[PDB]
């Protein structure tokens, strides 16, 4: 049970004179404040404010706001006066087999409101977790009391759920923000915080938090913290991520020397950075698409990639896979550069 | 016929199958065991399939 | 009771080669906090045997007795699982490759059991039990990583013994933390000293040219010398120089299938050839044992420059015959490979 | 004054508006006109119309007595080894007076999910008390069910909806709701529900709710799959070993945040129907499944779909 | 207008009637026999007995 | 069967004597199938 | 159309505790001449056949005669509510599924209208007919209890055994050996204690006594009770109920692995 | 019957009926289909196995049911459900029920004297087939031919998924 | 700084009995007109609210309004081991986490006293109009849950209906339907308590079993109970405890459809 009182105490929980909670600083509360999924918003206020709401599938990448959206549209058409007697929200953190679906969700369901009547609402949280015979009993529950109440399925991905609880609902897909759109967000920021940014830290920050507005305040805020400024090389130092002038010099070795001195440079530099096979094959697939190859070069690099990577998941012999891909550089672009 | 059976191991190996091959005994054609019954237990499986 | 198990050495002192080792590993009892072994080697090589000889060095003469016990474990997808044991009082013997991919629901499972008898069981004589693993080549990725687990999680409750042919398969973390024993194959020398030893304790004498030739066509395989000597000791009374080794009817069964393939490279032909593999796996050989005595037959026929080529088409279809569930695919697919690259050979 | 479902509001009643499934549907029509049922187990895809089928089977048979002579027991119920002990049990032996020819139905909705011991407590009592009572079991996958239940019973198999007859269906609703449409509306729906009528009808009441026209950019709004359009384009790319726009086409997709998953699935279900030669059709699809196996064994990455493009063009530009 | 399955229809109400397995319904009508003799001896002894 | 409740204490206390003695009806209707069970 | 009105319904508490473990299920085989309660137990060693009379009831009346069987279990649950002094009513229809029980409280308006599914039997009326017992004896309801409770803590196996002066009950256990014998106590103030015999040739029999406890669990239902127990026949424990019908009551002796000479 | 199903409300069942076998006086029936209980259970039994039952003696029985239904049915039909079935008299017994009062399979004439027209078609109904093809398509003319048609080569993909 | 002084440990025993597995946790509420307690299930079906006066303690003495919420496994594990007899003390600090219960010696020599944890959970008032009801009727306490062990011993779900003769309950369960009646004149000699009624439009509804069961737990706090329904304004069953406070249960009624043609 419980497991609620966690997260009442961390609402309001800072020590406010040392600590700096950027990410909880800036927080939509309603569905005006939310400045993104301009659509999906309207779409549910459309739903909402006309009587009839569907059973609603909300997924995609987390992070990208879906339960406070959840929480607002919830919030703004029950009050505070008659909300949880209405309003059930549970997840799957709470789990002891199957029980939760026929314990309070099947009991909940079945019966009418208690104070002001009207129809009620179940948010399930990581609604992936759940397992198949689960879902089979979920969909009957909500095929039976579709008329008395709603459901709000929050997943992460929409390939774990059966097709016929899919079919119940309508999906929303909530998906990664056009880099442009945070950029106003990020010189908000840091106009409001007084830090110094370059435009390649700038750069740096949308590359690698993929449209995540967490993701990008927790680099920001840790690279403020560590160093005071941020340009490309203090955040990709503070990440540990593969940084581009590395990736580069990787490349310029398979490309430019022998197979012996290139592969000493490149185990040196793997050592020196703590760097991945992984990794490294996931930049130089990124750096190949922006070189100047020939199109049979390019589609040679590709495959040999693809299967380097599919080779190294099975957990072989790290130092021969680096040699596959070093080969795979000095079988094609060696001779066409030396010809 | 080369051709195509040679596709058709590419199949049996290189594809996903629907039902799990050799899920609780051995492949085909074995001896030590392959008496594998049914569940006698009324919970549930809880699996991650 | 032949003569493989009838006069199969009891005692570390008894070995008749790796003598060496022999010493070493009687040091190693000797230490009293012996680690968990990872003992490996050729078929036939005497890996078992070795394994048992340590055992009885360890605990006493009780590990000699052995009985048969059914265990029942149920899976965590709820569909039990039955599997056979050999065990005494000081030891258990299991081999969880039977179980499939539930060979972890062997392994999470059945040495904690034993390791709940290692709270159970008080004998004062030593403070584990060994759990020997047949085959442990044969788990999966998973299964290796409940192995590696259950000994980090019951050090000092158990030791284990892990008996293989290939440690290629095992993981690096299952092998960081076990001694190898690597167990080669007798020479030929030490086969015709064994096939001696073990004619003249039955009061029999064969001469040296029937023992060397013994030898030979056992392929350095001691169980399979001693298999084949006393199949001569039945074909015939006394030991003559000349008399035929019976061979296996499995391999002659492949070496006519490998002729059949040779000699016609037709449709039909390919289709009979089919219904000799499915007779050899009907059979229960392993497939991997079918394509490398198809790939030892077929070579000999082969001109130099298609023998390369014939060994990395059986070598593919052998790696996609392990990647796959029904094996006579990947095995006809080779064949049909085969008869294909041989008859354009042939017509140049 | 409630919006009803069309998936609800459009169930078939009676057993001949039930369409697909042909003859399995026009055995039971027979089975319910005359009567004697065995005990069924009828097994398919979701959403092709075996609970709808099963339930106007029992309609037909019982009548006013399916009040009474009907137990009905879903995912959502108990189903426990007790429950199959007890409650199944005396259902059976109960006396109920019917017709002659009719007997008790006890239907058991999704008998995947029942429990492997409850199965073995069901066989007996589903083999003796077959004077009076009968057994209907709808499932999805029938080998999740154990080999004595299906023993026991006659197993009856359902296929997925062809597009016309999904079609047909779709125009039924629609005629029958003053829907605005076209053709690449009907398109889009027939194409987001692939063999399921379920799926059709409710991304047709979406895409009616959402936006009240029915043509393809709504659909794929409302739905939001990756747009067979460019993944077309991006198959046509790779026929012509275009690997750059090929590329370009499946960065935007990535981009657009779209999982591994759905984008090698589209990809399939787009070149299963793409026009080129047979040959080039059966290297596609192979390259396409080895690529699909890859991402569900775990390793999903932009790397992994841009090789399988390559894999794609390389088939193409080499012999 | 008929109200059983076949099984049940059809069902072999005489031993002969069983399909194959003949020495094991052999053993089983000879092991009955034996049993129904026993039955029978008991039935006798206790008539006997009074 | 396995379709009815069987205990041990049970099915010991309620048919050891269908065993151990006779049968009170001998004659009429005797060649049926009583399915033992306890609800 | 069925409807039977018991002005007391202590009696049938008090049977279906007695009969609350032996049998499975109750069947009614209700004609215009009574009521019918003939059951048989799981094991089918014993038999129970209550009969009552049409006029022990207020109302009684039977369109066409009907047979129900309903389970033991669901009437033990009805009749734990049932009082001691109250009305009950049986109600039935023509060709009914279920069958309806009204328990009238002794308030002015407290009305339990307890209703229960017919469980479809397919076994009728199973009983031997009449014939001539040798050995009859009249003996008390109390003591037979006593005796079945001592000879139960003695052992689990007796033999019954007729006599001249009575009837011997003998029992061998790994505690002990449990003789009884019974004598004439005729010429006593209460007609029940009084014990005569009507026995006319010595036999004897090896029974089971738990079915003995539940044989005499009906114990205050009757003043006295007749045992009939002849040559290879069921012993027959007969509780004759004053104007209001009767109750038979069916052993089947315990086989004997006679060995030979 | 089904010694083999033990539950956890089935306490003690192995030794109730062992209990059963030292002191009974009336004979004992066990029946399973397990291979592993009769190693499991301890106790002195007499071992009756039922083995597989020929297939022809199966298919004329089937044969015999049918002809007394007023149905005329070929021998091939029945082997194809038997060995489908795997040799299952009574699971094949209820699917002849059900595709017999259903109507039969498809009326074909085809004489044989070794005439009402033969009910050929029940292996093919069995899978679930006919709701796959029209009922004038045969499966192996449908394989042997060429396939060019969209609507067919889904026919095609739908058997095989169906079959996989 | 709170303070209460409970005069009875059988009050706080069957309170804590009443609300055992109802709830998942208490947040007691204090005022200076007394002490209050609401909650709600953890399935949102059902709502506990119980009022206590200041009046009733002892010494309840307060400074300023505070939520305390204590989960109550520990609670009820600790006040397993209490005194019906005895008289308790409950003690909190201002601002501190940690909250006293002293039960003095029920022996006379030895005086217990146990410390709880304290969790803060998103309570608020649930401002709930008491709106005029059209069903009122006052019954025994005992004689309730006799009636809820009756019913819901058969079926799954209780019709609860209140018509001009009465109240009335209802299960029609896979046995059959049970089914009693309560009347105006009839009053029992249990309790010597009569049924009475302010009704104006008769109300019918149905309940699940283990809610309406767990209601019946708190048999023992009043001799007479007040059900309360009405068309939309829920059940609720009161307890009017001796002296003056009150403890007061709502319960959903589940969502009851028409049957398809
Ligand atoms: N587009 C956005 N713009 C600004 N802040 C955002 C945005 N999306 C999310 N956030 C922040 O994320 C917080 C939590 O949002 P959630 O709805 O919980 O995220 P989510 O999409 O549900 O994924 P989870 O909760 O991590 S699984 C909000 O309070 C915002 O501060
Ligand atoms: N063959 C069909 N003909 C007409 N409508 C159909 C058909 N199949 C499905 N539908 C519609 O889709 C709805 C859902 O169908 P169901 O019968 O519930 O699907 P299903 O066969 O039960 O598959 P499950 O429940 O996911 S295993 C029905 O209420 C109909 O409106
Ligand atoms: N030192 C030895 N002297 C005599 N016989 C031996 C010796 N070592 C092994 N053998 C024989 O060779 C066989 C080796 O088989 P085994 O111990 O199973 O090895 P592996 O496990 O490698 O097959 C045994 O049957 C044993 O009888
Ligand atoms: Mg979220
Ligand atoms: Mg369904």
């Amino acid at each position: 049970m419980e497991t609620s009182a966690l997260k009442q105490q961390e609402q309001p929980a800072a020590t406010k004179i040392r600590n700096l909670p950027w990410v909880e600083k800036y927080r939509p509360q309603t569905l005006n404040d939310l400045i993104s999924h301009q659509d999906i918003l309207s779409t549910i206020q459309k739903f909402i404010n006309e009587d009839r709401l569907p059973h609603l599938l909300l997924y995609g990448p987390p992070g990208t706001g879906k339960t406070s959206t959840i929480l607002a549209c919830a919030k703004q058409l029950y009050k505070d006066k008659e909300f949880g007697s209405m309003v059930l929200e549970l997840n799957a953190s709470d789990d002891r087999g199957i029980d939760i679906i026929r314990g309070p969700i099947l009991s909940f369901a079945s019966t009418r409101t208690i104070f002001k009547k009207g129809f009620k609402l179940v948010i399930l949280d990581e609604a992936d977790a759940m397992t198949q015979d689960a879902q089979n009993a979920l969909r009957r529950v909500i095929e039976k009391f579709t008329e008395n109440t709603r459901f709000c399925l929050i997943c992460n991905y929409l390939s774990k759920i059966i097709p016929a609880l899919q079919s119940r609902c309508t999906r929303f897909r909530f998906g990664p923000l056009t880099p442009e759109l945070m950029v106003p967000r990020l010189e908000h920021v840091v106009e409001e915080e007084k830090v110094d940014i370059s435009e390649d830290g700038m750069k740096a920050l949308v590359t690698l938090s993929s449209g995540d507005m967490r993701r990008a305040l927790n680099i920001l805020q840790s690279t403020n913290m560590a160093f005071g400024k941020v340009t490309e090389e203090t955040v990709y130092t503070c990440t540990g991520h593969p940084l581009k002038s590395d990736i580069a010099n990787i490349l310029d070795w398979m490309l430019n020397q022998d197979f012996t001195t290139a592969y000493r440079n490149i185990t040196e530099l793997k050592t020196l950075k703590g760097l991945a096979l992984h990794d490294i094959l996931t930049e130089i697939h990124l750096f190949v698409h922006r070189v100047d190859f020939p199109s049979s070069v390019r589609i040679h690099l590709l495959t040999k990639m693809a299967d380097i990577e599919y080779r190294l998941s099975v957990g072989t012999n790290e130092k021969i896979q680096l040699s596959s891909l070093i080969a795979a550089f000095q079988v094609t672009r060696d001779l066409i550069v030396a010809e | 016929l080369s051709e195509f059976m040679d596709n058709m191991s590419f199949l049996d190996a290189l594809l996903t199958d629907v039902r799990e091959q050799n899920k609780y005994g051995r492949n085909d054609f074995s001896w030590t065991n392959g008496k594998v019954t049914s569940g006698l237990c009324d919970e549930f499986s809880l699996e991650s399939n | 009771s032949l003569w493989v198990d009838k006069y199969r050495p009891c005692s570390l002192g008894r070995l008749d080669y790796h003598k060496e080792q022999a010493a070493q590993l009687r040091n190693l009892v000797q230490c009293g906090d012996f680690p968990h072994l990872l003992v490996y080697g050729p078929s036939g090589a005497g890996k078992k045997t070795r394994i048992m000889c340590i055992l009885r060095e360890l605990y006493g003469v009780g590990v000699e007795k052995l009985r048969i016990e059914h265990q029942t474990i149920t899976t965590p997808s709820k569909k039990k699982i039955e599997i056979s044991t050999i065990a005494s009082n000081y030891h258990l013997e299991v081999n969880p490759s039977d179980a499939g991919n539930s060979d972890r629901v062997v392994i999470q499972e059945m040495l904690k059991t034993v390791a709940q008898s290692q709270q159970l069981e008080t004998n004062s004589q030593r403070d584990f039990k060994v759990v020997l693993l047949t085959e442990v080549d044969k788990l999966t990725k998973d299964a290796q990583h409940a192995l590696r687990r259950t000994m980090e999680k019951y050090m000092s409750t158990c030791r284990l013994i892990l008996c293989c042919n290939s440690t290629s398969k095992v993981i690096p973390p299952i092998r960081s933390r076990c001694l190898a024993v690597r167990v080669p194959a007798p020479s030929i020398e030490d086969i015709c000293h064994v096939l001696s030893t073990v004619c003249k304790k039955e009061g029999l004498n064969l001469p040296s040219q029937l023992a060397h030739r013994l030898a030979e066509k056992s392929c350095r395989n001691l169980r399979k010398a001693l298999l084949m000597c006393e199949a001569c000791r039945v074909q015939q009374y006394p030991f003559t120089a000349d008399q035929e080794i019976p061979e296996t009817d499995w391999e002659v069964y492949l070496r006519e299938t490998a002729n059949a393939i040779v000699s016609q490279q037709t449709p039909q032909r390919l289709l009979e050839v089919r219904g000799r593999l499915y007779e050899l796996l009907t059979h229960c050989i392993p497939p991997e044992i079918i394509m490398k005595g198809l790939l030892s037959e077929l070579l000999h026929n082969c001109d130099g420059q298609l023998k390369g080529e014939v060994a990395q088409m059986a070598a593919y279809y052998e790696h996609r015959l392990q990647l796959g569930s029904k094996a006579i695919y990947h095995l006809e697919a080779f064949v049909a490979k085969f008869m294909a690259l041989y008859k354009k050979f042939m017509e140049d | 004054h409630y919006e009803l479902p069309w998936v609800e509001k459009y169930r078939p009643v009676k057993l001949n508006e039930i369409v697909g499934n042909e003859d399995t549907v026009s055995r039971l029509e027979v089975f319910a006109r005359e009567g004697n049922v065995p005990n069924i187990i009828i097994a398919g895809p979701p959403g092709t119309g075996k609970t709808t089928s099963i339930l106007c089977l029992a309609r037909a048979l019982l009548g006013p007595a399916l009040k009474d002579a009907m137990l009905e027991l879903n995912a959502s119920n108990d189903r426990g080894i007790d429950v199959v002990r007890n409650k199944i049990k005396m259902f059976a032996q109960q006396k109920v007076t019917l017709p002659k020819g009719r007997h008790k139905i006890i239907i058991l909705d999704e008998a995947d999910s029942m429990t492997d011991g409850a199965q073995q407590a069901l066989r007996r009592t589903m083999e003796i008390y077959s004077k009076t009572t009968r057994f209907a079991l709808a499932c999805n996958a029938s080998d999740k069910i154990i080999e004595p239940i299906q023993s026991r019973c006659a197993v009856l198999r359902y296929t997925k909806l062809t597009d016309a007859q999904i079609l047909t269906r779709l125009m039924n609703v629609i005629e029958k709701e003053r829907v605005p449409y076209t053709d690449d509306g009907l398109e889009a729906i027939i194409f987001t529900a692939q063999g399921d009528m379920r799926q059709a009808l409710n991304n047709l009441q979406s895409t009616f709710s959402g936006f009240g026209f029915i043509n393809s950019e709504n659909v794929f709004k409302v739905c939001d799959e990756p747009h067979p359009l460019l993944v077309k384009e991006m198959i046509q790319h790779c026929v012509n070993a275009n690997i750059d726009e090929a590329y370009k086409i499946l960065a935007h997709l990535w981009h657009l945040g779209y999982s591994p998953e759905d984008i090698i699935g589209n990809i399939f279900r787009v070149c299963k129907t793409f026009q080129m030669a047979e040959y080039l059709k059966l290297e596609f699809i192979k390259e396409i499944g080895y690529t699909h196996m890859k991402i569900a064994e775990g390793v999903n990455s932009l790397l992994q779909m841009a090789g399988l493009l390559a894999r794609l063009c390389q088939k193409t530009m080499a012999p | 207008t008929e109200d059983m399955l076949w099984t049940e229809k059809y069902q072999p109400q005489t031993a002969s009637e069983l399909i194959g397995n003949e020495l094991a319904i052999k053993k089983l009508h000879s092991w009955l026999k034996d049993w129904k003799r026993r039955a029978e001896l008991e039935e006798r002894q206790n008539l006997k007995g009074k | 069967n396995a379709s009815s409740q069987r205990s041990g204490r049970q099915i010991l206390s309620q048919l050891k004597e269908a065993t151990q003695s006779h049968q009170v009806d001998k004659q009429g209707v005797n060649s049926q199938k009583p399915c033992f069970f306890n609800s | 159309m069925f409807e039977a009105r018991l002005v007391q319904g202590s009696i049938l508490k008090k049977v279906l505790e007695a009969l609350k473990d032996l049998i499975n299920e109750a069947c009614w085989d209700i004609s215009s001449s009574g009521v019918n309660l003939q059951s048989m137990d799981s094991s089918h060693v014993s038999l129970v056949q209550l009969t009552l009379r049409s006029e022990g009831f207020d109302t009684y009346r039977c369109d066409r005669n009907l047979a129900m069987g309903v389970n033991l279990t669901s009437m033990s649950k009805i009749l734990k509510c049932a009082g001691n002094e109250d009305i009950i009513t049986l109600r039935a229809e023509d060709n009914a599924d279920t069958l309806a029980l009204v328990f009238e409280a002794p308030n002015q308006e407290k009305v339990s209208d307890y209703e229960m599914k017919l469980m479809d039997l397919d076994v009728e009326q199973l009983g031997i007919p009449e014939q001539e017992y040798s050995c009859v004896v009249k003996m008390p309801s109390g003591e037979f209890a006593r005796i079945c409770r001592d000879l139960s803590h003695i052992g689990d196996a007796v033999v019954i055994s007729c006599a001249k002066d009575g009837v011997k009950f003998s029992a061998s256990g790994e505690l002990g050996n449990g003789n009884i014998k019974l004598s004439q106590t005729s010429n006593v103030d209460k007609e029940e204690e009084a014990v005569t015999i009507e026995m006319n040739e010595p036999v004897q029999l090896t029974f089971a006594l738990r079915y003995l406890n539940f044989f005499t669990k009906a114990t205050p239902l009757s003043s006295t009770v007749t045992l009939s127990m002849s040559a290879d026949v069921p012993l027959v424990v007969e509780y004759k109920i004053a104007d209001m019908g009767h109750l038979k009551y069916y052993l089947a002796p315990k086989i004997e692995d006679e060995e030979g000479s | 019957e089904e010694v083999d199903v033990i539950f956890d409300e089935d306490a003690g069942f192995l030794n109730a009926i062992k209990t059963f076998m030292a002191t009974t006086k009336r004979p004992v029936i066990l029946t399973t289909s397990d291979p592993t209980f009769s190693l499991m259970f301890d106790g002195c039994f007499e071992e009756i196995k039922f083995s597989t039952p020929s297939l022809l003696n199966v298919a004329s029985y089937l044969q015999m049911i049918c002809l007394t239904e007023n149905f005329r049915t070929d021998v091939k039909d029945f082997v194809t459900l038997l060995t489908a079935n795997t040799c299952d008299i009574r699971k094949s017994i209820l699917y002849l029920q059900f595709w017999i009062r259903s109507g039969g399979g498809v009326l074909e004439e085809r004489p044989l004297t070794l005439l009402p027209k033969c009910d050929s078609g029940c292996a093919e109904t069995l899978f679930g087939l006919k709701n796959i093809f029209s009922p004038s398509e045969d499966l192996f003319s449908f394989l042997k031919h060429k396939i060019t048609m969209k609507e067919e080569w889904h026919k095609f993909i739908q058997l095989l998924t169906e079959f996989q």
